[PDB]
């Protein structure tokens, strides 16, 4: 723990700053030293720490993406293989240290089914990026992301409404899983278009507000759909 | 191409 | 020299994967490894080391920016404060660090002056750097990045045709160091005019390709000075 | 606002 000499609230509000300033790896940083401090996080916590990792492992997998395809190319010297290696690793660290936050210990602290739910999720995300990368214990991360991915449907089809944006996101990244990952395209149809439709029939119950974050994520849903159909 | 998914 | 036991060739050639992966400073460090080779780099090599710390050294320019204006903002805790400090050393440590590779020993062993005018370009540039974020010794830094874009001047302006676009670059920032680090628009005003005028009787001379290497960075004084006058 | 400089 680097930061285990700064205030919670001070690792919290730079957090922020590094938000402001594009700094994703500060902000993760921040986040991680804000978690290990060991109070549980209040849902604008949760945000600041999916938003940092997030943009931190999507330029990895970005980046993973385009030498993986130079690689490719230059099969149909070592040094392609060996720098996508490089960022495979360390793409696999950020998973590792997403995950053993989760772990240790966000995950069996969330009661609250917002909490416990968002806290899945993201073990379900970090898994499945782990999984993109992988060869050979391929089938055994792809089962640890597809475990986290239904416990947490499971708890938000009994704790929250079909509008939930925590439960539309998981739904739309457990759909992805499906496609991409599990090679279930006609499960990861089937998901997105449920989803989509039992949304469509609760929005009548949101203020304008919640309104436009749930119709947000419905066009993603709608987005793949009209790509896998 | 990647498919949508949650957040950025 | 972490990167002293990967072969030169390697570590180009990696230089130019981060790059395609959008991976700055692996890109800067694979570049530094390879001027700490001690052979002199070739034109493509200078570019490829300019290019990898010019995006790293952005990066932080344009988040110490955004976390000043609110450290400002802040006072018309001492967080927003301490951590505009911390990327304000990062910066420093970067322009350190590329001063360093100048000055040990890429400038003294530059004898063409395509190469003497790139290397004393970016030392002047990596003092302008300095400059932006220095309060005391600030008069000094201003003077290191003078006397290094003078010299630079000097020797393009005997070696170079005024189209070259290294001496078209030097004098654009050149420009933008009179106007915003040394208060003297006028002097700005007059650099970029000069050049660009210099630069447009000189066209004629250019093949196809060079005329629009040349114009391109005519365009960027032109901007300058549609906002200068 | 920044003035163009060299480069990216
Ligand atoms: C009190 C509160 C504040 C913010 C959020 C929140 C919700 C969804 C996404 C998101 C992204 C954020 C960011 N990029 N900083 S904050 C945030 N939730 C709360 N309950
Ligand atoms: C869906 C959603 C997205 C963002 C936020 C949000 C709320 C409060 C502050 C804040 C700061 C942000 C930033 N600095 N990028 S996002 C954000 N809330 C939501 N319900
Ligand atoms: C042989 C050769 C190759 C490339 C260049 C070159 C020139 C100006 C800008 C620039 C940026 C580059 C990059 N972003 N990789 S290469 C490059 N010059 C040479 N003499
Ligand atoms: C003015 C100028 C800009 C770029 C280049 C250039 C040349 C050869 C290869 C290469 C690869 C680049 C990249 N991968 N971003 S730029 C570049 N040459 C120039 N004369
Ligand atoms: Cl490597
Ligand atoms: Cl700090
Ligand atoms: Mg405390
Ligand atoms: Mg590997
Ligand atoms: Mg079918
Ligand atoms: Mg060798
Ligand atoms: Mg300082
Ligand atoms: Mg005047």
């Amino acid at each position: 723990g680097a930061m285990g000499s700064m205030e919670r609230a001070s690792l919290i509000q730079k957090a922020k700053l590094a938000e402001q300033a594009e700094r994703y790896e500060d902000m993760a940083a921040f986040m991680k030293g804000a978690v290990e401090k060991g109070e549980e996080l209040s849902c604008e916590e949760r945000n600041l720490l999916s938003v940092a990792y997030k943009n931190v492992v999507g330029g990895q997998r970005a980046a993973w993406r385009v030498l993986s395809s130079i690689e490719q190319k230059s099969n149909e010297g070592p040094e392609v293989r060996e720098y996508r290696e490089k960022v495979e690793t360390e793409l696999q660290g950020v998973c590792d240290t997403v995950l053993g936050l989760l772990d240790s210990h966000l995950i069996k602290e969330a009661g609250d089914a917002e909490s416990r739910v968002f806290y899945l999720k993201m073990k379900g995300d970090y898994y499945r990026y782990l999984a993109e990368v992988a060869t050979g214990d391929k089938k055994r991360i792809i089962d640890s992301a597809r475990s986290a991915y239904q416990e947490a449907m499971d708890i938000s089809k009994k704790e929250m409404p079909p509008t939930n944006p925590i439960r539309l996101g998981l739904a739309l990244n457990f759909s992805v899983f499906h496609y991409e990952i599990a090679n279930s395209p006609e499960e990861a149809i089937s998901l997105a278009k449920t989803t989509f439709d039992e949304a469509m029939a609760d929005l009548h119950t949101l203020s304008e507000d919640s309104y436009k974050d749930s119709t947000l994520i419905m066009q993603l849903l709608r987005d793949n759909l009209t790509l896998w159909t | 191409l990647m498919f949508k998914t949650e957040g950025p």
